[PDB]
């Protein structure tokens, strides 16, 4: 009766919740640099010396 | 070897500092890369153990 | 001995696996078209009649 | 949604079409709304039941 | 009113013609107009769409 | 050894000094060619990063 | 009112023999288990109520 | 180990495991040691009864 199969499944549930959280944190992290880079680049190409 | 209990605590804080974001991008790439390796290893141990128990718990030796 | 806790727990883990499929599926498709529309707008700004 | 058995079956089909590369966004964003809608409701039931199984501990 | 997919399809054939290297200068200005008008419309569509998922995917 | 935040901060100083329009024309060209170098240097990082996490996170 | 002890137990034994087959859909299992434990509480209190009747009566003096 | 030594050791694991105040990895490695003892104890009985069989079989 004292087999551990119940507690093992709960651990699997817990671990998956963790990756969803951290994989989302970095996925939002990269975008914050996506906007800042493309924001300064557009301001740079608006300053052409050719005209 | 790292027990199941501690890995959660290690994983828990790494999620915290990433969620803060104050770390630069280069450190974030390395750190999240190690955090996932903890998850990959921890996940495999449970799967390896459950299939070990089920055979023993069955009528098989 | 016949409580349903064990079968309930597997379902939560099983459901989580499907949510991660949806998000990484859809997230990846959006970036594909986010990048496809950027190439065309890059070509368009190469062809402006100012010169 | 239908009984919980098919609720899982429904979610499987959705992830089939999202995976297959052919879709326009305007009928994909709605789908992804339906997929998560289906999944999030499913999570609610299982969470709710487990608390009630405290009766086993009563 | 144009949906996203029809917009990107029309932009494609405008640029091919503008890039041909063969076009009177008067029509080139009507081409460039309709062009940036399509791209700017499309750019906000993805920001419009992504806003939905950020709202939808977030628990609150 | 230009880490990412070094480039961005370096770039912002360059753009702001241009828009004041105070430079002699000769060095407006000198510091516009440095502007676009850092634009592609920064972009190569994200392309490097995004391609990376995909292999790390994907099976 | 709740059925007799004997009728409560017979209902319960039919439920257990149905779960033990291990082929119901999950919703039925949860719906069946919840009413299964409900019956056991009725029987346990009814049986505990009878043991109190004998004890109070059993005293030589009816106390 | 003998039959009495095995059950005495097995009785402790059930007692401590029943309390439930164990680390998960400890519980798993303790439970799996229990099934080793049970099969070891059972073999003693089948060997003990099979020895009685040969003695009391008139031939």
């Amino acid at each position: 009766q004292q087999h551990p199969q119940l507690r093992l499944a709960r651990q699997q549930t817990m671990l998956e919740r963790l990756q969803k959280r951290m994989s989302f944190a970095l996925e939002n992290q990269l975008k914050r640099t996506g906007q800042q880079q493309q924001r300064l680049t557009q301001r740079l190409n608006q300053q052409n010396p050719q005209p | 070897p790292a027990s199941f209990e501690k890995a959660l605590s290690e994983l828990e804080q790494i999620v915290t500092r990433l969620e803060s974001g104050d770390l630069p991008l280069e450190e974030a790439l390395n750190e999240f890369e190690r955090g996932v390796q903890l998850a990959r290893q921890g996940q495999a141990k449970l799967q390896q153990a459950e299939q070990r128990v089920q055979i023993l718990l069955s009528d098989n030796e």
